[PDB]
């Protein structure tokens, strides 16, 4: 600082440091939020609006003044468990359920309770979407659910099928700080951002109780 | 028929590898450096906080002068540090925030980061319009980038979790070597003093050392058990240390082909995520998931000291070339410069 | 008699380290500096001044019984002390309503959450408007009203026997703040309750429902606490000044005063030390 | 066909890393204790130096 | 290309004013500071301004402080001097110079081609005028200050430049030693204290011209008179 140079170039650091405040505060004001799910269990379109912006496939929307960004971990085929870290301070996580497959079926379950009771995310909260309901319930007349699920002793309606699903996956979060919002959503559905929307903005009000110290 | 005869001779193979360096393994590093006086206790203050990145830092790697030095944070800044003066030099916004690594070229011209999207990218420090402008993005890696180091202007190496390492060519963009053989994602490289081999530990709890210039696996290190997270050099370039999830530090001789000397400790239950050593290689500085830096005793295998600055992971250290300090990085967004005083 | 100057002091003791540990903290941790902890710290602030500046100078007047400062020294205090408790019942109000917009304007709140601009701005509307709304009475009421009816070696406010001042004064120091507050921490219950119900319309179901009730406990006692300090000494102005003091002993006259400064010491207990980002910080640096 | 390529590969790269020349441990041990006993006094983390060389008081 | 054009120079009378502009191309202009640099004909380099990166500091030589207004236009990347009350002092070639400050910046290092006006404290010695030169022979130039250039960081705060008849002033030496961009390595900075040579080894035609010694100490900046080489 005593030099004319050091002087300077003391003022070039501030002004730096002025801008990582600025990009710092914009950067607060979006929502992050991880997706993920089977191979095929319609992640790549569970919302219409957004737009594309191996590697991170990163997908961001604006909903009634409020910025998603969904990010697609799909191409990773290396080890999950060096890379998860990375996204410890997500506001939520997407997971994508497809109903018509049996087979992946018992995939999506251990898949989701490791991510549910992962070390990383015990405080993230889990939006759980179950695509294809309609599907499910054409294909529920001919195959029953009791092919995937061997313990299933409920009736073969539509209506208990699809809740016996939603029970199994709610039953792999142990702990009581986190919140589970399950969605019954088709492939024509075209209200899947507000179903996100809403779910975030439950999230959000209690992360500001954290922050206002209600909490 | 042929494939079960062929499986058969690798593990006669292994075994004969096992004989070999049991045979040779006469003494014990422990043994031998037993009657040297130990280094007493290691005491080191935090002289300089670096405070700016608004994220989880990932990497930090000092430029050769012992003074500037870049750190990567997943906020998308790239930032170079004055570490004298605290004074921020630089603030490279990256285009993809997911960044895992980053270097410093020897010459001080050039810096490299890459993470999750695969590509390891160049900035030019020294151009005639007065910013750092994207130079070069190397893409041929079908996984994440763990960790790059340069030889020089036009080269620099690789390590991907796609499990294969890579020698690029940065003036044309092409990768002229590829290092393959490891069945797990590569998560570090250490270049050697001289530049002509590097080792590298992958998540298949192996170290493997190869050739630069002839592209093949010299030697397999085993003896971790579970993933190695990092891997560095001996300032002489005839051994290396790495460090693993099962909160242990082995120090492997590459002319004994075998393990030298193991650091753990009891208390000591978490993941290491950084090793360095000092000017002298007497210390061996080692990062941990506890949000602790234990420095060791390297051939006493002692815990000679710990740096307890962060509230978080320690995801990052390095030791200047002039073996003046060391620079700690951290999950807390903070970087802490350390040395002693008499 | 030694017993009534320990009491005096443990208030000073407990009312400035405690709000020094708020500003301490503040200070030490950079990520600190959303609007809701600029609006901590102002209050504690302004409740730290009250017990290293108010209260030590006001222990002589109670020990001897009379006012050996001087009288210019006397305006000082009375405006200094006028300013700070009005100050603080309106970082109460301002703390509400932000917690206020927080629940109910979620998608907003978070937004400008960090904005220290704005932090900044309503911190000195708290300090500008408690100023002007006994500043300029206090200081020109002498020098318009003709004399001075206040006796030699006391010191009290010009309009402490008014009636007509005290109950408009008080109508925007106390009444407005307290249904303000009750207002928005009600507003805060019948939100969190109504957003519940949706909810559940478990284990996961019962951890819910008991944190609602552990806020609606928090929200009654912040209500009741500021409520149970201010209430007495308000309503005594207001009595007191009627009947001149011959309808009110003189001795609650003292313990309603005391209740004004007691609130000094619980605020450091409740906003700050419920904060989950105080919390931490106070662990940190002990 | 791809393991029995596989198996081929792998047998063939430990026929190079079972050909090096290995030294003795203890000639490897003695010649880390000889950089380091060597290189002591200039290095300032394990002999820290006085403030006044100290670019980082 | 880096370009930097003044314009808005001109025959001007007596306590008039005249505005002067900097047009930046080519480069990061909000990164850098700039300096406005005059020299009268026949005459050695004077500082004359300096404004800051983000317009925090301003800077003024005594001679001209309080008539000359200097300004920036980094949307439009324009540097402005505004000049008043103009005397027959002033008439000079005004060089618009770009200097960006960090850690192992290169300042000075690119002028402008000028600007001519006609209107109708560390002291830098350079002694010795003029020194005839042969090419392919070893030249050194001697430089002196009234103070000691070395700061207690290390730096010694000497540059030199040279200006080519014809050619605006170009940055060959920074900090008494350092070789800046594009200059060979022929020219070499040695100095010690207050005492500086600049040793040019096998000197070349391209070489022949006036040196100049500017210290960056402290403000104002002062440049030696200049030692021209002739052949
Ligand atoms: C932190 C806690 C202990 C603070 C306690 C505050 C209360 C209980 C203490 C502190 C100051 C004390 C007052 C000091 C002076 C007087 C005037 C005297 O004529 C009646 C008693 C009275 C009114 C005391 C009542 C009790 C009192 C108000
Ligand atoms: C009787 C009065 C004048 C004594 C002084 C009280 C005031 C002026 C002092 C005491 C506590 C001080 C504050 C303590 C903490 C901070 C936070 C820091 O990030 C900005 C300065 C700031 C905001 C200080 C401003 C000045 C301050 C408010
Ligand atoms: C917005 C807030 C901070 C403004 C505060 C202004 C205060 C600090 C200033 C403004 C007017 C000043 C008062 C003006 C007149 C007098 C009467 C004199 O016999 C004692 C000093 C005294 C009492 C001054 C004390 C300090 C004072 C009250
Ligand atoms: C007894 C009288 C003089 C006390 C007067 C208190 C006033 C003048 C002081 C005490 C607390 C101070 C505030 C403390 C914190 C901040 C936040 C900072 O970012 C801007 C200044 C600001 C807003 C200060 C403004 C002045 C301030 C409000
Ligand atoms: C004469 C004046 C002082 C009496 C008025 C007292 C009350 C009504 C005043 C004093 C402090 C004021 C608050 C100060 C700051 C804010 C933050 C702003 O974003 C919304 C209004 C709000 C919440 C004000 C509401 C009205 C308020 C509570
Ligand atoms: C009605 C209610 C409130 C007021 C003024 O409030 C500040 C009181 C000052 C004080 C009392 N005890 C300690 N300090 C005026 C009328």
């Amino acid at each position: 600082t005593l030099s004319a140079e050091e002087r300077a170039a003391l003022e070039r650091s501030k002004a730096i440091e002025k801008n990582l405040k600025e990009d710092g505060i914009s950067a607060a004001k979006d929502v992050k939020l991880l997706l993920l799910g089977a191979d095929n269990s319609g992640k790549s379109t569970i919302v219409k609006q957004m737009k594309i912006i191996t590697g991170i496939v990163e997908t961001h929307f604006t909903f009634k003044n409020l910025h998603f960004r969904l990010f697609d971990v799909g191409g990773q085929r290396s080890e999950r468990k060096k890379w998860i870290h990375c996204f410890e301070d997500v506001t939520a996580i997407i997971f994508c359920v497809d109903l018509s497959d049996y087979n992946r079926m018992h995939e999506s379950l251990m898949l989701f309770d490791s991510i549910c009771n992962n070390k990383f995310f015990i405080d993230t909260s889990i939006i759980l979407f179950l695509n294809k309901k309609d599907l499910f319930g054409e294909k529920i007349k001919k195959s029953p659910l009791t092919i995937c699920f061997p313990e299933y002793t409920g009736p073969n309606t539509y209506e208990d099928a699809a809740a016996y699903i939603q029970a199994q996956f709610e039953s792999k979060n142990r702990s009581p700080n986190k919140e589970i919002y399950c969605h019954m959503t088709c492939a024509t559905d075209t209200n899947n951002a507000q179903v996100i929307f809403d779910a975030v903005t439950d999230i959000i009000i209690a992360n500001n109780l954290r922050g206002c110290g209600l909490y | 028929s042929e494939l079960d005869q062929l499986r058969q001779e690798a593990e006669q193979l292994k075994n004969q590898i096992r004989d070999a360096r049991k045979a040779c393994a006469d003494a014990t590093l422990s043994q031998i450096t037993n009657n040297i006086d130990p280094v007493g206790r290691i005491q080191m203050r935090t002289r300089r906080t670096l405070r700016g990145h608004l994220a989880k830092i990932y990497a930090m790697h000092w430029g050769t002068d012992s003074r500037l030095l870049v750190s990567a944070s997943q906020d998308g800044k790239l930032i170079i540090w004055d570490s004298y003066t605290t004074n921020k030099v630089h603030a490279i916004p990256l285009r993809s925030s997911w960044v895992m690594t980053c270097a410093y070229a020897p010459s001080g011209n050039y810096v490299a980061c890459g993470g999750l999207d695969n590509i390891c990218s160049i900035y030019n420090l020294k151009t005639r319009e007065g910013n750092v402008r994207v130079s070069r993005e190397l893409a041929g890696h079908t996984g994440y980038l763990s960790c790059c180091r340069f030889l020089d202007d036009n080269q620099i190496v690789t390590s991907s979790g796609d499990t294969t390492c890579a020698l690029w060519d940065i003036e044309t963009g092409q990768q002229t070597t590829t290092f393959t053989g490891h069945t797990g994602d590569v998560m570090s490289l250490s270049l050697a003093p001289d530049t002509r081999l590097f080792v590298s530990g992958a998540c298949d709890a192996s170290a493997k050392l190869w050739d630069v210039r002839e592209g093949m696996c010299r030697q397999t290190f085993t003896g971790h058990e579970s993933d190695i997270n990092a891997i560095c050099f001996f300032p002489n370039g005839n051994a290396f240390a790495t460090g693993s999830d099962d909160a242990t530090c082995r120090l492997f001789d590459l002319r004994a082909d075998q393990e030298l000397m193991t650091y753990s400790h009891d208390n000591i239950i978490c993941g290491i995520t950084s090793v360095s050593f000092s000017k002298s290689g007497r210390l061996l500085l080692a990062g941990y998931d506890d949000f602790n830096c234990n420095v060791w005793d390297a051939l006493k295998a002692d815990r000679a000291g710990v740096l307890a600055g962060h509230d978080n992971r320690v995801s990052c250290l390095g030791v200047t070339d002039d073996g003046m300090a060391v620079a700690t990085g951290s999950w807390d967004s903070f970087l802490k410069i350390w040395n002693g005083s008499s | 008699t030694a017993v009534l100057a320990a009491l005096m002091a443990l208030l000073i003791v407990a009312t400035v380290l405690g709000n020094a540990l708020v500003m301490l903290a503040f200070v030490a941790d950079s990520s600190l500096r959303t609007q809701n902890n600029f609006f901590l710290l102002n209050l504690a602030i302004s409740d730290f001044l009250v017990g290293a500046f108010c209260i030590p100078l006001y222990v002589p007047y109670v020990l001897t019984g009379r006012w050996t400062f001087g009288r210019g020294l006397c305006k000082l205090w009375l405006v200094v002390d006028y300013l700070l408790c009005t100050s603080s019942a309106f970082n109460i109000v301002l703390i509400s309503y932000d917690r206020f917009l927080s629940v109910t304007r979620a998608v907003s709140y978070r937004a400008q959450q960090g904005d220290t601009r704005r932090a900044v701005r309503k911190m000195l509307l708290v300090w500008v408007l408690a100023f002007l709304l006994y500043g300029p009475a206090i200081l020109s009421w002498e020098y318009l009203s003709g004399g001075s009816s206040i006796p030699e070696g006391h010191c009290y406010a010009e309009f402490f026997y008014n009636w007509y001042f005290l109950i408009t004064a008080s109508t925007l120091e106390f009444f407005t703040p307290f249904l303000s507050v009750t207002f928005f921490n009600l507003s805060i219950y019948l939100n969190i309750q109504r957003r519940t119900r949706l909810r559940l319309d478990s284990f996961t179901q019962r951890f819910r429902l008991s944190r609602d009730r552990k806020v609606a406990k928090s929200l009654a006692v912040i209500v009741s606490i500021f409520g149970l300090c201010w209430a007495p000494y308000t309503l005594l102005m207001i009595i007191r000044a009627a009947c001149h003091g011959h309808c009110v002993p003189d001795y609650w006259y003292e313990t309603s005063f005391w209740l004004l400064w007691a609130n000094s010491a619980v605020n450091p207990v409740l906003y700050p030390l419920c904060h989950h980002s105080f919390r931490r910080a106070f662990t940190k640096l002990l | 066909t791809a393991s029995i390529a596989q198996a081929r590969k792998l047998v063939e790269q430990l026929k190079m890393e079972a050909n090096i020349d290995r030294i003795k441990v203890s000639k490897a041990a003695a010649d880390l204790m000889a950089y380091c006993e060597a290189h002591a006094k200039e290095d300032p983390l394990l002999t820290p130096v006085p403030a006044s060389e100290n670019p980082f008081r | 290309d880096v370009q930097l054009v003044e314009s808005g120079g001109g025959l001007v009378q007596p306590g008039g004013s005249r505005k002067l502009s900097c047009s930046a191309s080519g480069f990061a202009f909000s990164s850098f500071g700039m300096h406005w640099v005059r020299q009268a004909p026949e005459k050695g380099l004077e500082w004359v301004a300096y404004i800051s990166s983000g317009s925090g500091t301003i800077y003024y030589a005594d001679t001209v402080k309080g008539r000359f207004t200097i300004s920036r236009d980094d949307p439009k990347n324009t540097l402005f001097l505004q000049m008043t009350s103009l005397r027959s002092e002033d008439t000079a070639m005004y060089y618009c110079v770009r200097s960006i400050y960090y850690y192992g910046s290169s300042p000075f290092d690119f002028w402008g081609q000028g600007t001519t006006l006609t209107v109708s404290d560390i002291v830098m010695t350079q002694a010795t005028s003029s020194v005839p030169v042969t090419p392919g022979e070893s030249v050194s130039i001697s430089c002196r200050s009234s103070k000691s250039l070395l700061h207690s960081n290390g730096n010694t705060y000497l540059y030199w430049f040279l200006q080519r008849p014809g050619q605006s002033p170009q940055l060959l030496i920074y900090r008494m030693s350092n070789l800046a961009s594009g200059v060979p390595d022929r020219f070499s900075g040695s100095g010690s204290g207050t005492a500086f040579t600049l040793t040019i080894s096998r000197l070349e035609a391209e070489d022949v011209g006036v040196y100049y010694c500017m210290q960056h100490l402290e403000y104002p900046l002062t440049f030696g008179a200049g030692t021209k080489l002739e052949l």
